């Protein structure tokens, strides 16, 4: 059978084999996908060509490697299908038409399919090109526009040659164009062309073989452009974000103008870009909605995608040696800041939430670019931000959780320029203990904040004892000096502070960590009796759960006695049904860490357990719902389940006093709510001894595996982030000693439950107490049968 | 074996482990496990069938028990205490970035790699004896009466056929033995619960492969077609079409390039006789397969021919047997199929009928398939489209475009046709080109396919085309419509006629067709007319004897319906096959048809009678013209033979919508070469194209005259009145090309329209201080599309010549249409903005800036003034920009006059109005500076002093500073800052209206 | 859009947003109570606090005076308690008129109740963010204890507590009606059973009260008072003297 080993082939590509097998493999699925005649799972099979010709598999390019080792493919037989949907005379034949999904579904794949094998079409074969154009041309008629012109985009090769190359087909592009309004349904497909060739000749140019038979095509003032071809896309552009909106996916749109930049010839461009701001600027005003919100949006975000993606594409190549001052230089990064920042600010403002998370991710792309102008963007966002925090927005909604995704989108930037980074202790500080119990959506997007800056630092006390050290006297009074500064006018170049004050400032900030720790749990216990619902209770315990991870042992071990203190003293879980989640967690994340921390937390746990059962706890029966006097029972035996199952090794040491408690917990305390609870501590105890998995997850190791205390931006840009001796991962790895108390376990707990529940057959069909103690130790053998799930083998009973 | 790897302790398949007592310690257990549920579940549904809660926890205690043997599956995705890998993917991952992570995210995304490394191990396996106990049980239980039970368990069960082998098998030699018994034990909830089993994703699929058990299963739910009591037979309708719309089978050679299997071929020699085997026995289970259907085909229409009357599901089999005589991939054309399809016609039921006929015209079009592909039905599915009678053209011929021309016209001696929608061509020539040969052929098939046909023919008497037209009629009276399904159906009637099956003799169906004209019966009307529909597409069909005996009906009967006596129901009609007809057969197939729209006796040309009658043809004959478009288009008769100075609007507008489309005809470049083309496509003017259909000369001829005859009647209205204008010939003209006008700005004819407006359509359309009051009467708005034309598909070099038409120096001619050609400018700009030359950016800047000041109309300072601020947005270069503010404030700064003076001033001086109203345009083209530039303060400062008059110009110097005062408006808490100036006091008046004080 | 979150209809999942919230005013005061049965008694203590030196205890009460009968106490913010107690003394003042006996404790509930109801069913009025738990020593079912809630909710209890900690002290009337398995306080004297209800609010708070932070309701046949700044003290004193 055909289509299950091309499955088991795909699992295959997750490990390494030879070009000379892919020029083989790609064949085959090349000539594949193609058949007719039977039911055939294409997708699958165009998935596989387009994946062993990936141009983008780790680093590694497999069309190049492809297009070097000898693989050639039909053209006639693709472009022979895709001609299948073109009008056959006798009605009674035609099999294929447009607009009726079934159809226009396979025309879409084989059109893929194309674009995928159009690079393997004979470079050689000189009349390859013009013999297909000269035929498809003279099939192009208002009946055939629909068909013919995707076709020509996606199975056409650019290929350049002495005396036709590709180019020359496009005064015929621009024919049809300019010819017909703002049109969808023709455009998209000239910006594709025009576009996805101007993206060629770019590439081709640099580092490569700059050829292709022609290096007689010339880049110049606008890409391969005509003085005219560019003056008409550009207003067209136009026309679209201020009259007809008619465009689609614009990664494709906005290609032909970033690929027509030249690096020592902008300027003459640039002054067309400017205009096309200064006609858009009205349109993104946060108060003028309307058709064309979505396409400014979707355009403005499209184009500095597809801009910083070729940045970071030559920036790789003059990781080999070769500038070609078509390249594009530190002052374009300068003229894109300038033209798209006051429409970048409007947008983000803007009305509709999912169309400002466009403007606001483009902040990202332009700070990457690390440009001259990179302050102006760090200015506007942090005083945003600061007023924010100072309540003068409280008038205006908006502005209060757009300027906090504003920092979020550039937290990670801002942890590395010497200068702000000053303001992230201050600001998260703010963040943690601004966090509202009343407002559900200011509150997730604050944790977006605090997760953020804790992913990107570690909170470590970096102070040598160095005497002047305090939050107020070193940083304090220079933050709100460079916020007086920033906020009359003035920009962030003309701020001059001694390299000593503003280390001084840097090394005293670091020493908060853990007053505001103490004002984090505090605001997580406040959060565990709200209605904050799911996404929300996930995304804060990640937080928690990251913010133990970028900790020194110094503050950990402090965290750590704060929530262990915290825990046991707290008037925190009354109102009706509480989110445990948000608590018991962070717990176990503890024991993962410090394993030791497991022996007494534990024995804890369950002489407060044992406490509860015994004056009254689940005595009282009831399906559907907790009884709010077992809430603190419930408590601690869902701490027991999430801290048992990331105890691991330093289980041994107390195992004959859990299995004698577990025991304990099914004699007594019957209630099928509490059954599905308690019948979990077996599972996450078998599965916490032979399950392998990390540890370890510190944003920097051991406390020491010193880079040194320049460590901030989490190692994020700098190339040792993945040298081995960093990345020591911990490991748990099941021992000879653990798998053989996790089969003592098994064995016990197994024949508890079915001894039992052999004893209850002898039938009361009354008790109803009876149908709840089967399904109790159906339970706790369901949850013994899981997690003690990794000891068996699916083969077994072949052998 | 083994290629998955992931630390299994016991050793990864070593039998390391097998030599390991811990192994077998460990599945000791589970074995133990098991056979104890297997303990519990027969103790309970013994003691304990009435309980839900006992059976769904023991459900899920094989859920698991089943599934989590390798890995952890349920519970798999609860959140626990690792920080979630795509969680922080998100956070940290930038894109064009390769892995800019912090040791945390390295961390996971290795734990995670492990833990699906765990998944990928394939569970998959052969049922271990117990294992087959228990998923017996987990049927039972599939099959118990209690929703609460039975719901959770088929869930439950679908979990554990991912998990074992053929264990599909299982379950249907299970079910449908169980569900033959709770037929036989009566109308049973087992029934109602079997039926929801089988419609389950993962059962329903595997259905349309069970080619043994699916011929039992049919004659099950057909059983259970009646709702002995319950929604039982409402699910077996649903499930029993379900299955016909699966099934089927493939023979035909997958059309492979053979180079799909050979690069990876073995050296291994003939170590591939494998391969020819497989090849064989695949082509047995085929041929198994093929003939189970058939053995069911056979004895369902036992069924249905002997069961005297079973009721309307009459309706799966022949919904069934039709996807099937008519399959190919083999399907052997029974003769009783045919004959028992169309033996239910005697069901005289709506239904029924609209099928035998979809299935009749299937069950043929492959039998007529084999034909044209003599029996190599590989021959579909390859692209070297087979048809003997389909031939290709060579094109590039030298020669060949005016073949073409001067064949297309070619009526009586026809070389070739193409049916359906004419691509090569009209851009050019080159391709070759797929054509179809004359008095087309019938073709030979086997005997067995012979008597199939014969026993159709043999069953469309008189009678039965009588029956069945009649009733498609009443089940049409609701509707309406047309279905090409039923003409496609009468040109099969046709085919079947003279070529030897049927003997109906043609002249049968000139009186079914003549039948159904009442001129009443609307949808009995539209049967009429898709009978001519199928007389026209039955020339694929020999006889040219019979091709003259119907071009002569035809002549005959478009005369009594369509030659006067003409109702809206129908030309509706009518009208609706003129759409159609051409493009699912070329004309060309008949003397008389066309040649009989085209034969004009209606367009009278004055009014002193009652001029006469209609559009009874003029929009029918535009729709067929409009559906060639290209083709038989040789109108030299039609172009001599317009009107314009047709009396009536119905008329006046439809003369211009088809000479509208008449130019769209002519206007197909359809070049010589590829190679001839694109050379002159290059040398282009604009560096951009060709223009796209170009109207050829003969005809820019024809228009420019019919503009410069309007320009000749100007005289015509020396001084007539509204009343006395409807009524002149100058009128009609004038109107006619108007709507002819507005027709062109509408869709793909835009380019063509392009070059007549700077000379000719806008001189026109500004025919409108030709009458203000003339407009409203013969209501036509030309100012609306006029400026409407700012927008449009306009060329680099015609775009200099409208902005010089603009601008024109004869500017000063026209009066308050003033304000008119001043908002196309205002569109122009938002539509050809970035492609004007800075030149061109100016000629327009300076006409609407000597219109702030032109004396006489008030009107127009005013609408120059909100025009100049569309410019001085987009205009952020600061010197051009500073020197007009210097320019317009030197007409006022300071108190150049003292106080006596600005108030008569203010009142009467234009070049003051100008300059108040331009300095006005500029501040009101910044709405929203974030931060205020400093020339703005200082400059309503030396607007406020105005804006304090009364007067005309103080007036619109109040407009200036209450409109921005507005706009402001939030971002006002700040740039109340940067106005020092105490004129902060001064902007306070501003504002007055007759309801403050 | 959005906004059945803001009045009192159905969410999609047959909740009524508002009252839920509703309940969680009643903790907003931060004073808990319990309320007892006796053999022929019923008391409520109620916690004072008064923080500002400035206010006047005297005039710092939970506890309501319905009726002659009839006793009141609230968890809940001071106006909507009042909004409560006034609506009550005047449809139970309006019952003994209309209909010739005094309003007896479970039907002035039901009637609140029922109240509370309309609130909860009506877009454009809010239910009051209290608990009422209402007390007497009705003529025909003896003690009466029986509280009403922000969803409409009443039923009568053997003894019941209300607020932030309730649940702690809720838990110890349980398990001590679980041991002497009736429905009351067998005490004659309704002294021992205010000293009763201060000692297992003691037991359940961990902390001690003086005279000061506790407020005391009383209902015995015939009438329902409560006790001064020195009744109470009196109470106390004899708790500490044994105990």
């Amino acid at each position: 059978n055909v289509n299950h080993w091309t499955n088991e082939l795909k699992n295959c590509l997750h490990f390494d084999f030879p070009v000379a097998l892919r020029k083989s493999l790609a064949t085959v699925y090349y000539y594949l996908s193609l058949v007719q005649g039977q039911k055939v799972y294409r997708q699958m099979h165009v998935d596989m060509f387009e994946r062993l010709v990936s141009l983008d598999d780790d680093r590694t390019q497999f069309t190049e490697l492809l297009q070097k080792q000898g693989l050639l493919l039909d053209h006639q037989i693709m472009l022979n299908f895709l001609c299948e949907f073109l009008p056959y005379p006798d009605p009674d034949y035609a099999r294929y038409e447009l607009s009726s999904k079934e159809d226009l579904q396979l025309f879409r794949l084989l059109l893929k399919h194309a674009h995928n094998a159009k690079p393997f079409f004979d470079k050689s074969k000189e009349s390859l090109l013009v013999d297909t154009m000269n035929f498809l041309l003279s099939s192009l008629a208002p009946s055939t526009m629909m068909a013919v012109m995707p076709i020509v985009t996606s199975v056409v090769p650019y290929h350049y040659h002495i005396h036709s190359k590709i180019i020359d087909y496009f005064p015929f592009c621009y024919s049809i164009w300019s010819s017909v309004s703002a049109n969808v349904a023709i455009d998209t497909h000239m910006y594709d062309f025009v576009g996805s060739i101007s993206k060629d000749v770019h590439n081709k140019i640099l580092s490569s073989e700059h050829e292709k038979d022609v290096v007689g095509v010339e880049f110049g003032e606008f890409g391969i452009f005509t003085d005219d071809q560019m003056t008409f896309m550009f207003n067209r552009l136009q026309g679209h974000l201020r009259t007809d909106g008619q465009i689609h996916s614009y990664s494709r749109t906005v290609k032909p103008f970033v690929y027509a930049i030249n690096g020592s010839k902008k300027d003459r461009f640039f002054e067309k870009l400017v205009s096309l701001a200064k006609a858009i600027e009205t349109f993104i005003h946060p108060s003028n909605n309307g058709f064309w919100t979505k396409p400014n949006a979707k355009f403005v975000h499209a184009f500095i995608k597809s801009y910083h993606g070729r940045v970071k594409y030559e920036e790789d190549i003059c990781a080999r040696g070769v500038t070609n001052g078509i390249c594009l230089t530190s002052f374009c990064h300068e003229e894109i800041v300038e033209i798209f920042l006051n429409i970048i600010s409007l947008g983000s403002q803007n009305k509709n939430p999912d169309i400002a998370n466009y403007y606001i991710s483009c902040f990202a792309y332009l700070l990457e670019l690390d440009p001259s102008n990179a302050y102006l963007i760090y200015d506007k966002i942090l005083i945003d931000l600061y007023d924010t925090l100072a309540d003068q927005f409280i008038n205006s909604r908006h502005r209060i959780i757009s300027s906090l995704k504003q920092f979020t989108r550039v937290i990670r930037f801002i942890v590395m320029d010497k200068l702000y980074r000053v303001h992230i202790t201050n600001v998260l500080s703010m963040l943690v203990s601004k966090l509202d119990m009343n407002d559900t959506n200011l509150t997730s997007n604050l944790i977006n904040g605090i997760v953020s800056i804790a992913a990107f630092i570690p909170i470590q006390d970096l102070t040598g004892e160095d005497d002047y050290i305090s939050f107020e006297s070193d940083t304090l009074p220079l933050v709100q000096q460079h916020f007086y500064h920033i906020k009359c006018g003035e920009s962030s170049k003309t701020f001059r502070v001694d390299d000593e004050l503003l280390n001084n400032a840097f090394k005293a900030s670091t020493t908060v960590f853990q007053s505001m720790l103490k004002v984090y749990v505090e605001k997580i216990f406040q959060l565990v009796d709200v209605d904050l619902e799911d996404s929300l209770v996930t995304k804060i315990n990640q937080t928690t759960m990251i913010l133990q991870e970028s900790m020194d042992d110094k503050i950990f071990n402090y965290f750590a006695s704060l929530l262990n203190r915290n825990f046991w003293s707290n008037d925190s879980f009354k109102e009706k049904d509480p989110n445990y989640e948000l608590v018991t967690i962070p717990l176990a994340a503890l024991v993962r860490r410090n394993n030791g921390l497991s022996k007494e937390l534990v024995r804890t746990l369950l002489f407060h357990i044992k406490e509860q059962i015994k004056r009254g706890a689940g005595s009282v029966r009831s399906t559907s719902e907790i009884q709010q006097r077992d809430v603190k029972l419930v408590l601690y035996l869902t701490a027991l389940n999430d801290v048992l199952r990331n105890c691991h090794e330093s289980l041994l040491e107390y195992s004959d006093e859990l299995i004698t408690f577990m025991k304990y917990l099914y004699d007594n305390v019957t209630n099928p709510p509490l059954d599905v609870i308690t019948s979990i501590v077996i599972h996450s105890a078998l599965a916490t001894l032979c399950t392998t998995e990390i540890t370890d997850c510190r944003l920097f190791p051991e406390d020491s595996k010193i880079p040194e205390k320049d460590r901030w931006g989490g190692l994020q840009f700098d190339p040792r982030r993945f040298d081995k001796q960093h990345l020591s991962f911990q490991w748990h790895v099941p021992s000879s000693d653990e798998i053989t108390l996790s089969i003592s376990i098994l064995e016990s707990l197994s024949e508890y439950c079915i001894n039992n529940v052999e004893e209850l057959m002898k039938a009361p069909r009354h008790d109803s107490e009876y149908g709840d103690m089967i399904q109790k130790y159906v339970l706790v053998m369901t949850h013994t049968l899981s997690g003690s799930s990794l000891l068996f083998d699916p083969d077994f009973n072949k052998y | 074996l083994d290629i998955y790897t992931c630390n299994y302790y016991f050793g990864n398949t070593t039998e390391e482990k097998l030599q390991n007592p811990n192994y077998l310690n460990v599945h000791r257990v589970r074995a133990r496990i098991g056979h104890f549920f297997h303990k519990l579940y027969v103790f309970l549904s013994t003691n304990f069938e009435n309980n839900t809660n006992m059976f769904q926890i023991l459900l899920h205690g094989l859920k698991v028990w089943f599934t989590d043997l390798g890995q952890e599956t349920v519970f798999n995705e609860d959140p626990n205490a690792f920080i979630d890998v795509d969680f922080l993917e998100n956070v940290q991952s930038l894109s064009h970035v390769n892995e800019p992570f912090t040791r945390t995210n390295f961390a996971i995304r290795a734990n995670s790699l492990h833990q699906s490394r765990v998944l990928l191990h394939s569970t998959n396996r052969k049922a271990s004896k117990l294992e087959n106990l228990l998923l017996v049980d987990i049927i039972q239980l599939a099959t118990s009466l209690y929703p609460d039970i039975y719901k959770p368990a088929q869930g439950t069960l679908v979990h554990c056929m991912k998990q074992l082998v053929g264990s599909y098998g299982v379950v249907i030699n299970k079910i449908i033995p169980s569900l033959e018994k709770a037929i036989k034990d009566h109308d049973y909830m087992k029934i109602q619960v079997i039926l929801n089993v089988l419609l389950i994703k993962k059962i329903h699929r595997k259905l349309m492969t069970d080619y043994k058990d699916i011929g039992r299963l049919i004659f099950l739910l057909i059983e259970c077609c009646r709702v002995n009591e319950l929604e039982i037979g409402m699910y077996a309708d649903k499930i029993l079409t379900d299955i016909v719309i699966g099934i089927k089978i493939p023979s035909s050679v997958c059309v492979i390039s053979d180079q799909a299997f050979l690069p990876l071929a073995p050296p291994d020699g003939t170590i591939n006789l494998q391969v020819e085997a497989v090849k064989l026995a695949k082509k047995k289970k085929r041929e198994y397969y093929l003939s189970l259907l058939v053995d069911l085909q056979d004895k369902l229409l036992d069924k249905l021919d002997n069961e005297k009357d079973m009721g309307w599901k009459i309706r799966m089999f022949i919904l069934r047997f039709v996807t099937q005589i008519q399959s190919n991939l083999e399907s052997k054309p029974d003769k009783r199929a045919v004959f028992s399809i169309i033996s239910q016609i005697s069901t005289k039921h709506p239904e029924i009928i609209h099928l035998v006929v979809k299935s009749l015209l299937s069950t043929c079009n492959k039998i007529i398939s084999l034909s044209d592909y003599e029996y190599d039905i590989t021959r579909a599915y390859k692209n070297e489209f087979n048809p003997s009678f389909v031939e290709i053209l060579d094109t590039s011929t030298t020669s060949f475009p005016k073949t073409f021309t001067e064949e297309m016209n070619n009526f009586d001696n026809p070389k070739y046709f193409i049916d359906l929608r004419a691509y090569v061509g009209w851009l050019c020539w080159g391709r070759l080109m797929y054509v179809m040969s004359p008095k087309a052929l019938k073709l030979n098939l086997r005997e067995n396919e012979l008597e199939v046909l014969k026993t159709a023919g043999h069953l469309l008497t008189r009678e039965f085309l009588r029956d069945v037209t009649m009733n498609l009629v009443q089940d049409n009276e609701t509707r309406g419509v047309f279905s090409s399904g039923n003409v496609s159906f009468f040109s099969l009637v046709i085919l079947l006629i003279s070529s030897g099956f049927c003997e109906l003799n043609m002249s049968d169906l000139f009186e079914l067709c003549e039948s159904y004209y009442n001129k009443d019966d609307k949808a009995s009307m539209i049967m009429s007319v898709e009978i001519v529909a199928g007389l026209v597409c039955g020339s694929k069909f020999m006889s040219v004897s019979d091709l003259d005996k119907r071009d002569t009906f035809i002549e005959n009967f478009l005369a009594k319906c369509l030659d006067y006596e003409l109702n809206h129901d129908a030309f509706e009609i009518w009208s609706t096959l003129a759409w159609w007809l051409p493009a699912v057969v070329d004309l060309r197939r008949s003397k008389t048809f066309f040649c009989h729209f085209i034969n004009a006796d209606g367009m009278f040309d004055r009014e002193s009678d009652a001029a006469t009658h209609q559009t009874s043809k003029i929009y029918m004959l535009r729709s067929i013209l409009m559906s060639m478009e290209f083709r038989a288009p040789d109108v030299g008769k039609l172009f001599d033979e317009l009107v314009f100075d047709h009396p009536y609007d119905q008329v006046r507008q439809a003369v211009a919508k088809l000479l509208t489309t008449l130019v769209q005809n002519q206007s197909n470049p359809s070049i010589s070469d590829p190679t001839t083309l694109l050379e002159a496509e290059r040398n282009d003017p604009d560096g951009l194209g060709l223009p796209l259909k170009s109207v050829p000369e003969k005809v820019d001829a024809y228009i420019k005259k019919q503009f410069e005859i309007i320009k000749n009647l100007e005289d015509s209205v020396v001084g007539l009145n509204p009343q006395q204008f409807i009524k002149t010939d100058y009128f009609y003209r004038t109107s006619t090309i108007f709507y002819w006008i507005k027709e062109m700005a509408r869709g793909p004819n835009k380019v063509l329209l392009v070059p007549y407006l700077v000379d000719y359509v806008l001189p026109f359309l500004i025919g409108l201080v030709k009458h203000k009051d003339v407009c409203a009467l013969a209501s036509l708005d030309p100012v609306r599309l006029y400026a409407g034309l700012g927008y449009m598909p306009i060329r680099k070099n015609h775009v200099a010549a409208i902005v010089d038409y603009v601008c024109s120096s004869n500017v000063a001619l026209s009066s308050n249409q003033t304000k008119l050609q001043l908002a196309f400018i205002q569109h122009f700009l938002s539509a050809e903005l970035l492609q004007l030359t800075e030149e061109e950016k100016n000629k327009i800047l300076e006409f609407v800036v000597s219109n702030l000041y032109n004396e006489q109309f008030v009107e127009v300072r005013v609408r120059a003034a909100s025009i100049l601020s569309d410019i001085v947005h987009n205009w952020k270069e600061e010197q051009p920009l500073l020197s007009l503010i210097e320019r317009f404030a030197k007409g006022l700064d300071v108190n150049k006059y003292t106080s006596k003076e600005r108030q008569k001033l203010s009142k009467t001086d234009i070049k003051i109005h100008g300059n108040v109203l331009g300095l006005g345009a500029i501040i009101s083209a910044f709405p929203y500076v974030f931060p205020l530039p400093p020339w703005i303060p200082k400059n309503l400062s030396n607007l406020s002093s105005w804006a304090r008059t009364s007067g005309m110009t103080g007036n619109a110097a109040k407009n200036t500073i209450s409109e921005f005062k507005k706009v402001r408006a939030d971002t006002w808490k700040f740039d109340r800052a940067s106005f020092n100036t105490e004129e902060l006091e001064d902007l306070e008046g501003v504002l007055w209206r007759s309801y403050y004080a | 859009a959005g906004y059945d979150r803001h009045i009192t209809i159905f969410s999609p999942e047959g909740r009524l947003y508002q009252v839920e919230y509703a309940f969680k005013a009643t903790n907003q005061t931060n004073i808990n109570s319990l309320a007892v049965r006796g053999k022929d008694c019923t008391v409520v203590i109620s916690q004072k606090k008064v923080p500002d030196k400035l206010l006047d205890p005297t005039t710092v009460s939970y506890i309501f005076c319905i009726s002659r009968t009839i006793g009141m106490v609230v968890n809940g913010p001071i106006p909507d308690a009042r909004n409560a107690a006034l609506r009550a003394k005047a449809e139970a003042a309006e019952f003994r008129y209309k209909y010739g006996y005094d309003m007896p404790c479970d039907v002035l509930a039901k009637r609140m109740a029922n109240l509370s109801q309309i609130y909860t069913q009506r877009a454009y009025m809010r239910p009051l963010g209290v608990i009422l738990t209402f007390v007497s020593v009705d003529e025909e079912l003896g003690p009466s204890i029986y509280k009403t809630d922000p969803a409409g909710y009443y039923v009568g209890y053997k003894a019941t507590a209300t607020g932030p900690k309730q649940q702690e002290i809720t838990t110890n009337l349980e398990n001590h009606f679980k041991k002497s398995k009736i429905d009351h306080i067998n005490e004659e004297s309704w002294e021992k059973v205010v000293e009763f209800a201060i000692t297992h609010m003691i037991d359940a708070l961990g902390t001690e009260f003086s005279k000061n932070d506790l407020e005391v309701g009383v209902a015995t046949k015939d009438k329902f008072f409560t006790l001064s700044a020195e009744n109470i003290e009196e109470r106390l004193v004899a708790i500490a003297e044994q105990d």
